[PDB]
């Protein structure tokens, strides 16, 4: 097509384990939702780990509602939702 | 299983038996077992150097008449065989048992004699099933045929009779 | 020729009954009186 | 709304009402839909509520534990996400079903205003134990995510550890006031106190542990050897090890082949003794929740052997059952069947069906699976009713499938072969203790087959120094040990069941029996019978043989012949209630049989002399049969149908009482 693209290949065949958890990274950044719900034939890692994400989105909005509900300022939304997540995201 | 006679070549002044050192019970565990016998002649050593001189000198089988299969696809194929489980119907199983009662009056009335390759067994006859199960197998067939037994039997007979008498 | 292992930690479950001599309690107190005391009508901590 | 466990998908509550609906409402009818058995649903036990009148009989014995089978949670519709919440999380919802146990045993009563107390009941702890939990997959195909699951297991018990105390209540003394507390163990934590609990004396490290106050409960490793179903390319077999709690300790013994459920477990090891430094490599074991030893396709173990280990199950309240429960249907059943006129052919014709013939050596292996009496006398002697079989024999006559089908129908024998055995490795040994790096005894294969049938292949191809050891097995059935660390007599009642070929690697009309068979005469004389089994070719015998082994190819899944079930059965009911005695008649037989054995014996080694074992073979022989037909009493007939096993055994009919040797056309009935 004529754009540039680095060599990712010899850039993996040089420095393989550090690419593991960069794929990894790259893979958990655009991870498809379920379409089948979780049943009890299913298996206990995966229930543990649908338990660890329900219970990480809890407390994102916890802590997006209890900081929102202080009313700081008093006060652009876009960038006010953006800031607020940002402090939740890091506290 | 490799082996070589008594006196490491085979003499026909002793029976089969004598030269195959090799007891009954061990014997009648092999289902086949072949007497590999170097003959001298003039037409057969003449075919087999050339063969063997064929190979040195080209890295390759002689005969362009036939492509021989790769061991991949030969792996595969007995693989794909393998998957088969034949049957066996009422007429080939009476011609099996009609095979084993011939071949135990056989060894019977060989047994006296200097010609004597052991005495039939129940394990000749489940060889003879393995032997033609096995075939079925290459055949891809769930039931096993006439022709089968038929290759079965003659196996059995040229293992051992065929390379002897002659 | 490897790494430090890291620690970390996530809040699952509600634990003990908080007490009021504990450090965390005495912190959380202190801020919500940062946030919440009103003087006349403004809250005169958070403004300054 | 409702509330879920952490890490898990189990609700107490709805667990309880599911299990609590479960047990009001099964019947075995479910059980019989579920495994697409219709035919079999009869009115008076299948609609009976199960586990009802099994909880109603739990509180009339005082039995504390409810066994529970897992298949049974299928059948019900409600329960079929339980019975997968019982696999993937064994800790709570087995908790979750003792506790909804004894809310039954509280309700079973309370609402049907029985005259039992309720302060009983309630003090007791009820627990359950789950069973046939599902396939039982290897312990090399599990995974890491297999782990706090509950799985089945085949297996053969090695060995165990002695009782190990662990400390579950701690007991802590003050030095200076004498004050003491005790503290509960938590997940295997102890919290030591740093101060006096008193407010007059609050010293620091005031507080000693003393080892014999503190509360201790029963914990046994047991060394088990796998039988996987399934064994995948070149798997080479190995131990694991099981942890056994409280009432199931000592409930194994060395040599029994059990099927055990229990939990996947894995803990950290310790790299040295003196640091806290735990591998990363985790150490997997089973935490056994049920054991059963009692298969229906084998016989029960002898009563005769298990007599104080009974005892002991009854003190120590284990209830793990060690025999079948014959019920009244089934009991009349084996009744009717024993009253039958060819009871004796039936059963040795059902004994191996794929095996065509071998008549009187089915008889043999028949009588040798019921045994002769077991006399003990008041003043220490002991007489055990074993019978020992030696099969010698022409190449291809079934024999070792004869060999092989009692490995499979007895309790607890072992199955060896020639010359692949030592004399060290049939009694006794010293090994190494993986786990506590100790010198540890590990019973050889005639110990580990007591009680049962020691299965010796190619008997001829042992060594004599090696074959020395079975003298005192067949004759005293022990093996009195002096080595460095063991100076002890060890019972091992077991009947030895040996194949044997002759020197030619076939049978040689030309020489004699005893040069023919090629075993020493104190040996030889051991044997209560001695099978000359011999290939003799025909037309009609050929044929029905070669019909016989070819019509089990017509099918993938291939007269009248009992089930194997029924079978053991009957030999076990036969072996734990007959006993029978010997009579003036069959005294004057025997002693008549065996002066006459004596007499013709006295012809000129060449020939097989009659024995004082011979004696009391005919009388082990005769007290079997007596056995069969259910009799307490040895008859004169009993007597006569030994002394013809033993002379058809060896073929005395056939041979030449002068010269010794067998002729085939001529005597000889194919
Ligand atoms: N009378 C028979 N009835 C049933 N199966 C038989 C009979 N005779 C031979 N066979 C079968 O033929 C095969 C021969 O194996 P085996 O008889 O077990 O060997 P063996 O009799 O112990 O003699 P060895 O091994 O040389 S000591 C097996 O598959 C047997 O099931
Ligand atoms: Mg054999
Ligand atoms: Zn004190």
């Amino acid at each position: 097509q004529g754009t540039q693209a680095d060599d990712l290949v010899s850039a993996i065949q040089q420095n393989a384990n550090h690419f593991t958890e960069l794929f990894c990274r790259a893979i958990d950044n655009n991870m498809p939702l379920p379409t089948k719900e979780i049943d009890y034939k299913d298996d206990v890692l995966d229930v543990i780990l649908n338990q660890r994400r329900l219970r990480n989105e809890r407390m994102l909005s916890d802590r997006t509602n209890e900081i929102r509900s202080e009313n700081l300022m008093d006060t652009p939304p876009s960038s006010m939702n953006d800031a607020l997540r940002e402090v939740v995201e890091d506290e | 299983a490799a082996a070589n006679p008594l006196y490491g070549r085979y003499n026909p002044r002793l029976s089969p038996l004598d030269n195959i050192n090799l007891p009954a019970a061990l014997l009648s565990r092999f289902d086949i077992l072949f007497l590999m016998l170097d003959i001298p002649s003039r037409d057969d050593d003449e075919k087999l150097a050339e063969h063997v001189t064929y190979v040195h000198m080209h890295n390759k089988q002689p005969d362009l008449d036939f492509t021989p299969v790769e061991p991949s696809k030969m792996r595969e194929y007995i693989a794909y065989a393998k998957t088969k489980r034949p049957v066996m119907s009422e007429a080939v199983n009476d011609y099996v048992v009609q095979a084993y009662i011939r071949l135990r009056q056989d060894s019977k009335r060989e047994m006296d004699s200097k010609f004597s390759f052991g005495q039939a067994t129940p394990r000749t006859l489940l060889g003879i099933i393995r032997l033609s199960q096995a075939l079925a197998k290459l055949r891809l067939a769930d039931m096993v045929d006439i022709d089968d037994v038929e290759e079965a039997l003659r196996l059995v007979r040229v293992s051992k009779e065929s390379l002897y008498q002659e | 020729s490897f790494d430090r292992p890291e620690i970390y930690s996530a809040p699952v479950l509600q634990g003990e009954s908080p007490n009021d001599d504990d450090n965390t309690e005495i912190i959380k107190s202190f801020k919500n009186f940062i946030l919440e005391f009103r003087l006349d009508s403004q809250f005169i901590y958070r403004d300054q | 709304p409702l509330r879920i466990i952490w890490g898990t998908n189990v609700s107490i509550q709805e667990c309880t009402t599911n299990f609590r609906n479960f047990l009001m409402s099964f019947k075995y009818k479910f059980r019989k839909i579920l495994d697409e058995r219709e035919e079999f649903i009869n009115n008076t036990t299948d609609e009976e509520l199960y586990y009802i009148k099994q909880l109603n009989e739990m509180r009339e014995l005082g039995t504390s534990n409810l066994n529970l089978d897992a298949r049974n949670l299928l059948a019900y519709k409600q329960t079929e996400d339980l019975y997968h919440q019982l696999l993937n999380y064994p800790q709570e919802v087995i908790s979750i079903m003792d506790q909804t146990i004894k809310d039954c045993m509280v309700s079973l009563i309370v609402d049907n205003n029985l005259d039992y107390d309720l302060d009983e009941i309630e003090t007791k702890f009820y627990k359950v134990r789950p069973y046939n939990v599902g396939s039982c997959k290897g312990m090399r195909e599990l995974n890491p995510n297999d782990i706090d699951k509950l799985i089945n297991l085949k297996g053969l018990v090695l060995r165990s550890t002695p009782v190990i105390p662990d400390m579950k209540v701690a007991f802590f003394k003050c030095n200076v006031c004498d004050h003491t507390m005790a503290v509960e163990i938590d997940r295997g934590v102890i919290q030591e106190p740093a101060r006096c609990e008193r407010i007059d004396c609050n010293e620091p490290n005031s507080m000693s542990l003393i080892h014999n106050r503190c509360s201790f409960a029963d914990k046994q490793v047991i060394k088990l050897q796998e039988t996987p179903d399934f064994v995948p390319d070149g798997q080479t077999p190995h131990s694991i090890s099981l942890c056994v709690y409280d009432e199931l300790v000592d409930s194994c013994r060395a040599g029994d082949r059990i099927e055990v459920t229990g939990t996947f477990r894995s803990i950290p090891i310790r790299a040295n003794s003196r640091q806290r430094v735990l591998k990363s490599l985790y150490k997997t074991y089973v935490d056994v929740v049920h054991v059963k030893k009692v298969s229906d396709k084998r016989l029960d173990v002898d009563t005769s052997t298990i007599e104080q280990e009974l005892m002991q199950n009854k003190v120590d309240h284990n209830e793990v059952e060690e025999v079948r429960q014959i019920t009244d249907q089934d009991l009349a059943k084996i009744r009717e069947v024993a009253a039958r006129e060819d009871l004796y052919s039936l059963l040795a014709r059902s004994i191996a069906p794929s095996i065509y013939e071998l008549e009187d050596v089915k008889k043999g292996i028949l009588l040798q699976l019921f045994g002769g009496t077991n006399k003990t006398f008041t003043k220490g002697g002991r007489y055990r009713g074993d019978i020992n079989i030696l099969l010698c024999g022409d190449p291809s006559t079934s024999k070792s499938q004869i060999l092989q089908y009692v490995h499979k129908i007895t309790p607890r024998g072992v199955y060896t072969s020639g010359k692949g055995s030592s004399a060290v490795g049939l009694t006794a040994y010293i090994t190494r203790d993986v786990d506590t790096k100790q010198l540890v005894l590990e019973s050889g294969a005639l110990v580990l087959s007591d009680g049962g049938v020691c299965c010796i292949d190619e008997f001829d191809k042992m060594s004599d120094s090696t074959r020395s050891v079975l003298h005192e097995v067949m004759e005293q059935q022990t093996i009195s040990i002096a080595k460095a660390g063991i100076i002890t007599t060890l019972n091992a009642r077991s009947s030895i069941l040996a194949s044997a070929n002759p020197i030619g690697s076939r049978y040689n009309p030309n020489l004699p029996v005893t040069e023919n068979i090629d075993l020493p005469p104190p040996l030889l004389s051991r044997f209560d019978l001695v099978y000359l089994v011999l290939d003799k070719v025909d037309e009609k015998n050929d044929r029905e043989l070669a019909k016989h082994l070819t019509n089990l190819y017509l099918e993938d899944k291939p007269d009248d012949v009992l089930p194997v079930e029924f079978l053991t059965m009957y030999i076990s009911y036969a072996k734990e209630h007959i006993h029978p005695i010997i009579t003036e008649a069959a005294k004057t037989e025997l002693v008549r049989a065996y002066v006459g054995m004596r007499k013709m014996g006295d012809d000129s080694e060449k020939r097989i002399t009659a024995t004082t074992r011979q004696l009391e073979s005919m009388i082990r022989l005769a007290e079997a049969h007596a056995k069969m037909k259910l009799k307490n009493v040895v008859e004169l007939e009993d007597v006569q149908e030994a002394v013809r096993l033993i002379r058809s055994a060896i073929k005395d009919y056939a041979t030449d009482p002068k010269t010794g040797k067998i002729d085939m056309n001529l005597v000889q009935t194919g």
